[PDB]
């Protein structure tokens, strides 16, 4: 329920 | 993990952290100033736990031995110019799955694109990293053409 989201493109 | 600086900048080029030491990470990495980490090679972590200490984390990658898009290299561009003027003193670390990769090849495009010719990049990093920029890596960066929008 967490992993690595963020980022942009 | 190394480390390279230049002018306003200082990034660090590390390993792909396993989740058996990123609490250790996040320290290592806060005891640079680095508060941004591009990822630019398959992602192997959460990154709450990160994002929780003030460092963000981007992910642009691209294969490595591949041109970085021109996205992606603008960003890079952008981000460098920017983060830089605006934490002064801060540390940019990026880093590759297996470990250097084709991270060099943003940060010498960060030093080409800031009056530094490839191979004086190449050099100037090759200081600190024994063996990087594998033959076609080589060229991408000789015939890179800047555009050369970086104020100092």
């Amino acid at each position: 329920s967490l992993i690595p989201p963020k980022y942009i493109t | 993990p190394v480390e390279v600086t230049y002018k306003n900048m200082r990034f660090l080029i590390t390993h792909n952290p396993t989740n058996a030491t990123l609490n250790k990470f996040i320290e290592e990495l806060k005891k640079y100033g680095v508060t941004t980490i591009v990822r630019v090679c398959e992602a192997t972590y959460d990154t709450t736990l990160v994002e929780k200490e003030g460092i963000h984390v981007l992910d642009w990658p691209f294969d490595d031995g591949a041109p970085p898009s021109n996205q992606i290299v603008d960003d890079w561009l952008s981000l460098v110019k920017i983060k830089f003027r605006e934490e002064p003193g801060c540390c940019i670390a990026v880093h590759c799955v297996a470990g250097l990769g084709r991270a060099p090849v943003l940060v010498a495009l960060a030093l080409i694109e800031g009056g530094m010719k490839y191979e004086d990049a190449v050099q100037f990093i090759r200081q600190k990293r024994r063996g990087a920029f594998n033959s076609k890596q080589l060229l991408y960066l000789e015939k890179y053409r800047p555009k050369m929008r970086l104020r100092f």
